[PDB]
């Protein structure tokens, strides 16, 4: 059917596993290094649905302050976005309003999901009890784990179902 | 389109071609691929010149697209954050007025609310910034000239409103680590100095004005303003009421509105009681016009459309806020208990909206009650509190018991290699979500053991019948009897424990076929594993749960092996005692028959149940206390791998060629893991197996080792990813797992140095560096660094031959870029953390230049990007800064040579905006070492300079070496911040703020003083 594509905002903290998530949802791999995204990334999804396919233009952008380049601009003209922080790192929750405010100052009205990466690593120190900043934003939260696949799709699903407007859309991974 | 067109963008010798500059940007938001990276480049590029602003007003005279204007504003703001205190003062004022005519302009065209709104945010947020420049002394009437303007124009005045919101939100809300303590202290005095202005228009505005988007603006705003305004605008005004009557009941006005009053319903204060109790009783008397109690909110809400989603989420945000904060308000009022039975009815309704993040949001109350109730009394079937709640607590019981989550999360994983293991999720939110229900359940069920009784055997008699038959909801109704384990008294539990087993029993027996005789099993299995206290009171019921685990154990339907392996482990933890000692009407300990039978319980399973049947036997053992009669339960328990391991050592000294067969490299590695787990579960007594099989364990990885180096150097990388080489890894990789993790449990240090050590130096450490880099296994390092760990002083004298093989060849890996072999990035430090922290005077027994090395290889760390590395870098630095200071001979030395070179290493990472996430260390460290210097050093930093004391020539060269890292920064703020340093050295929060200041203050010129 139609090939309707929409443009994702992916945020967050330095090495926070961004463009890992990315990587892995492109081609399977998972990087073990962190190699500083510089300026922005834009790589294509494509996950086909019980209801055709659906593609997401990523807009893989850098969360490094040094890198981090036109970094208001990038949100223009976005469907959508993910922000993500690191379970391990305390820093990296305590920065999450910054990305929403600075995101929702750009695109007013967008799907958000909120993710913490890195659910896989025992020591956890963003508790799981202690992530309540996306209730009173409206945001969607998941507990993604880049190289568990914990929660993997999730995202995505959760993005393609508020923007195409099927809440019972499904990925079926088909050719 | 090319690289040569971009570069003309930045000429400054001619006019800026808008045409380019637009297509440019158009090529940004819009360029497909390979030159959108050239086109950010260039954008990027000409927004951070120093030139600028200039061509700003160009860009926004001339342009066409709105992107093109944005960029013009980015500018803009980039000039306004950074150089604003150095622009000539008319400069800044024609800005200004540029800036709020722009923002005039736009707003009366009709099409703002249309077409490019976020041109006007942006332009919204220019002024803002403007505002944290200068907005008191540089602009005094500011507020009074906008609310003065705002009754004229509506227009005017909604935009306005924005920016006040905005303002809000930059004074209040994000000011640390964007401006300095002191001028945030400033601007929120200002903002709260002048705040009743704004309340005003805010009130008139609210009970006058009948447009509708400013209302919905001014509502927002007054959001923010409820996060810090002083409470009697709150508590003591017409708000509360205007919110209620004339918001929070009509449509579009309904989400803000109610968000407000769960802003004012999470203040926590005792003089506005009767005002909350107000909020309490209006807020329901409108719930109940806008959502009649009779209504379906979990259909309400699968169907509705957003901000119905939204309104109902924020409902339950509202209840739980005020009820979790002001319940005592309540019920110390008869003539309210109707409406708070009402609420309470309301969260019930909510409760079975199908959406977990509302649901948690439920549960967070309901957890909270369930709490309270028992922390006034832990009595069942009175107190006052419970009465009042009690026509409704079997409500909430049965929603916990009803809509039970799912106790823990299995996963396939698959590792570094190509195996797939399961993997038990540990902590993760719906791991908390059950977490949570089962403390609000156990809550409930002290207050009442009957009733949950009582509502498990009406589901469970439901499944029965057939009436709610499904295997999810037999599932979640087992999930709930376990999470209530040891709610009860001992005989209580065991007369609910044999009523709940015999009828899934006869459930069993009345449902036919594998799969519902699956589901029906371990539904069982799972119950009976949560219930140990029964386990060990019945010695029989025990006997036979275990015999049919080792029957399911044989069943190829897939799961019930699974199932019958984790309740096996779980069990034989928890009652690991009933297996070693001698039970009534036994003739020997059930230990001895599970050994005599491992072949026959263990030919169906698959290896990675194996190895979970291993450990759950290992327990057991572990368990005997005869030293003897455990070495002998050992001796038949590692009987079965013990000849497979020597059959193939065997052949192997016969011939090593089948150290490239792949089923038996495949064997060898599941061996080890069976030796892994079953050390795990015994823990030191495994000694007597680990030396059994120690040193051809050794020999076998040396071999390996080789293999997988060789098979890099004849076709190079590739080769890493094939099936062979991947075994022989795994093999690798368990052989220092089991090392280390005998050598973490393993209660004497002598024994361990002088006989399991030794033979790694060769077999594994030289062996690594004999290895090609790709070759080498990270995983040496870091057992190793727990060998350290664990050894401490018993393993000083090896740290030489250690660091000879693994150190010098490990750096060359890692010291050429910052990114490349992590894990051995990060296990190398960790060795290295290992052994400062435990063999110190092993650095003080080397050579000087080699200890050179060591302390450059610390400071590589910290400057790393990587947060871990970086952090056991600097933990690394301050326990050694701690040991040097321990010893005062090498401890002058070491200051005389190092204690600059430190200094301004760590000054070249504090004010790197890469390296924030340390700042709590570096603090820590600068302190530390500044305090070194105000006493307790004695010698002096400069041969030639002696006259003047540590602190006057760290002092000025601390200032020098800012001056000349920041040439832009003042005399004066560098002395400040020098004295600072010296001044702070013993409040290290307060130092960390002054860090963070200058690390504001280095990002901005400032003219003249800070004015
Ligand atoms: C399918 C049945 C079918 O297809 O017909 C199911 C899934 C079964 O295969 C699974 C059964 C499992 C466990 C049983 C509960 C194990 C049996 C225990 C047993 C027979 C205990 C004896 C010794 C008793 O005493 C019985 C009669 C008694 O009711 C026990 C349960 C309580 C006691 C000891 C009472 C007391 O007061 O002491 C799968 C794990
Ligand atoms: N344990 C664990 N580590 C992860 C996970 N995802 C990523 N990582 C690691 O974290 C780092 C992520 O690096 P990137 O994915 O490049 O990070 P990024 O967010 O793109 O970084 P920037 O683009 O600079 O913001 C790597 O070192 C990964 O190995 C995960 O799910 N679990
Ligand atoms: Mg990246």
């Amino acid at each position: 059917e139609p090939q309707v594509q929409f443009k994702l905002v992916l945020v967050g903290d330095g090495g926070t596993g961004k463009t890992t998530f990315v990587k892995r949802h492109l081609t399977g791999e998972f990087e073990k290094k962190y190699v500083a995204t510089l300026g922005v990334e834009v790589h294509p999804l494509v996950f086909h649905t019980n209801r055709g396919p659906i593609k997401f233009n990523v807009w893989d952008t850098a969360g490094l302050e040094k890198f981090g380049g036109l970094r208001d601009g990038y949100y223009i003209q976005a469907q959508c976005a993910i922000i993500m922080f690191d379970v391990t790192s305390r820093v990296t929750y305590k920065n999450v309003p910054n990305w929403h405010r600075d995101l929702v100052r750009v695109c007013e009205n967008i799907p958000i999901v909120l993710c913490g990466n890195k659910v896989d690593i025992k020591d956890r120190k963003v508790k799981a009890k202690s992530i309540v900043f996306h209730r009173k934003k409206n945001l969607q939260y998941y507990d993604i784990s880049a190289k568990s696949n914990y929660n993997f799709e999730k995202p995505f699903l959760w993005l393609a179902r508020k923007l195409i407007g099927d809440p019972n859309l499904e990925f079926v991974a088909m050719p | 389109l090319a690289d040569h067109a971009a570069r003309q963008l930045l000429d400054f010798s001619q006019k800026l071609d808008i045409n380019l500059l637009d297509n440019v940007v158009n090529c940004l938001y819009h360029g497909e691929g390979a030159q959108q990276r050239m086109a950010q480049e260039v954008l990027t590029h000409l927004k951070e010149h120093p030139d600028a602003w200039t061509r700003v007003d160009t860009i926004l005279e001339f342009s066409q697209n709105m992107n093109t204007k944005y960029y013009g504003l980015q500018i803009l703001e980039n000039v306004i954050k950074t150089r604003w205190k150095i622009l000539p003062r008319n400069q800044c004022e024609g800005i200004k007025k540029y800036v709020v005519g722009l923002i005039i302009k736009t707003s009366s065209d009709p099409t703002c609310v249309e077409k490019e709104k976020v041109y006007i945010g942006k332009l919204n947020m220019i002024l803002v910034q403007i505002l944290k420049q200068e907005w008191p002394k540089h602009w005094p009437t500011f507020i009074s000239d906008i609310v003065g303007a705002s009754r004229t124009s509506e227009s005017l005045c909604q935009n306005n409103m924005v920016i006040l919101k905005l303002l809000s939100e930059e004074v209040f809300d994000f000011s640390s680590g964007q401006i300095t303590q002191v001028k945030s202290k400033h601007l929120k005095d200002s903002m709260c100095n002048e705040f009743s202005q704004i309340f005003q228009l805010c009130q008139f505005v609210m009970e006058n004005s009948q447009n509708a988007p400013l209302v919905h603006a001014t509502l927002e705003t007054l959001l923010r303003f409820l996060n810090w305004i002083p409470l009697g605008y709150i508590f003591e005004t017409k708000l509360i009421s205007t919110l209620i009557y004339k918001f929070l009941n009509v449509p579009m006005f309904r989400n803000v509105s109610l968000k407000c009053l769960t802003e004012i319903a999470g203040v926590s204060v005792s003089q506005y009681e009767e005002q909350f109790v107000t909020l309490f009783t209006l807020t329901m008397m409108q719930l109940k016009q806008m959502l009649p109690l009779n209504t379906n909110i979990r259909l309400a809400y699968s169907n509705g459309k957003d901000d119905e989603q939204n309104f109902i989420q924020n409902l339950s945000l509202f209840l739980c806020t005020f009820l979790k904060e002001h319940d005592q308000l309540i019920e110390k009022r008869l003539n309210l208990r109707e409406t708070l039975m009402e609420a309470l009815h309301y969260m019930l309704l909510v409760s079975e909206v199908e959406e977990t993040e509302i649901f948690k949001i439920c549960l967070e109350y309901w957890n909270h009650l369930a709490a309270e109730l028992y922390r006034e009394s832990p009595f069942s079937t009175v107190p006052p509190r419970r009465q009042l709640y009690l026509p409704m607590l079997f409500k909430v019981r049965l929603l916990m018991v009803s809509r039970m989550a799912k106790p823990e999360e299995a996963a396939a994983v698959e590792n570094d290699q190509g195996e797939v293991v399961r993997e038990f999720m540990k902590d993760t939110d719906s791991i908390n979500l059950y977490k949570n229900m089962r403390e609000t359940l156990v809550y409930l069920t002290h207050l009442d053991y009957v009733d949950t009784e009582r509502i498990m055997t009406e589901k469970l008699h439901n499944q029965v019948n057939g009436t709610e038959w499904s295997w999810k909801n037999l599932n979640t109704l087992c999930w709930a009897i376990g999470s209530i384990s040891g709610a009860m008294h001992e005989e209580d539990e065991k007369r609910f424990l044999v009523t709940v087993i015999k009828d899934l029993l006869g459930l069993c027996e009345q449902k036919r076929g594998k799969d519902n005789k699956a589901i029906i099993a371990s539904n069982i299995m799972y119950i009976v594993g949560q219930y140990p206290r029964f386990l060990r009171a019945h010695w029989k019921f025990l006997k036979t749960v275990v015999n049919k685990l080792f029957e399911f154990m044989h069943e190829t339907h897939d799961g019930v092996q699974d199932m019958a392996c984790d309740t096996f482990i779980k069990i034989a933890q928890k009652c690991r005692r009933h297996f070693v000692q001698v039970q009534v009407g036994e003739v020997m300990p059930f230990i001895d028959e599970i050994l005599n039978n491992i072949n026959t319980i263990i030919c169906d399973l698959q290896p990675q149940q194996v190895h979970t049947f291993y450990e759950a036997v290992g327990y057991m053992i572990g368990a005997q206390t005869d030293q003897t009669v455990q070495e002998h339960l050992i001796e038949k328990y590692m009987l079965l791998p013990n000849q497979v391991w020597d059959s193939i050592i065997q052949q192997a000294t016969k011939n090593v060629d089948i150290l490239k067969d792949p089923e038996t490299v495949k064997q060898l590695g599941s061996i080890l893991k069976t030796n892994v787990r079953a050390c795990k579960a015994v823990g030191h007594p495994f000694v007597i197996q680990l030396g059994r099989i120690y040193l051809d364990m050794l020999n076998v990885y040396k071999c390996l080792s080789e293999n997988i180096s060789a098979a890099i150097q004849a076709n190079g990388e590739m080769v890493t990813k094939q099936p062979l080489i991947r075994s022989m890894r795994t093999v690798k990789r368990e052989t220092l797992k089991l090392i280390s993790g005998w050598v973490s449990r393993s209660n004497d240090p002598q024994m361990v140095a002088e006989n399991f050590v030794p033979p790694l130096l060769d077999a594994v450490l030289i062996d690594y560096q004999r290895n090609v880099p790709a070759a080498r296994e990270p995983e040496v390092l870091s057992t190793m660094a727990i060998i350290v760990n664990k050894l401490g002083g018993h393993i000083t004298a090896e740290i030489p031959q250690i660091f000879d093989a693994v150190f010098e060849c490990t750096l060359n890996m890692i010291n050429k870029d910052f990114e490349e072999y992590p894990e051995h990035r990060t296990n190398f430090f960790l060795l290295l953390q290992a052994v400062n922290s435990h063999c110190f005077p092993a650095f003080l027994a080397i050579p000087p230049t080699q200890f050179k090395l060591v302390l450059d290889s610390i400071i590589w760390a910290f400057k790393h990007t990587m947060r871990n590395v970086a952090d056991t870098g600097l933990q690394i630095l301050f326990t050694l800064l701690q040991n040097v200071a321990q010893e005062e001979a090498a401890a002058q030395s070491f200051y005389q040579t190092y204690f600059c070179d430190i200094l301004q290493h760590i000054f070249s990472v504090v004010t790197d905006t890469s390296h924030t996430a340390g700042l709590t260390m570096h603090a820590s460290i600068l302190a530390y070492m500044f305090n070194l210097v105000e006493e307790g050093k004695i010698s002096t930093s400069l041969n030639p300079g002696n006259p003047v004391n540590n602190q006057i020539f760290l002092q000025e060269y601390v200032a020098n070496l800012l001056k000349s890292a920041f040439p832009h920064l003042q005399d004066a703020q560098v002395k400040l911040f020098v004295t600072g340093l010296f001044s702070l050295n013993q409040d290290i929060p307060a130092f960390k703020e002054h860090l963070r200041d200058f690390l504001v203050q280095i990002k901005e010129f400032a003219g003249e003083d800070t004015s």
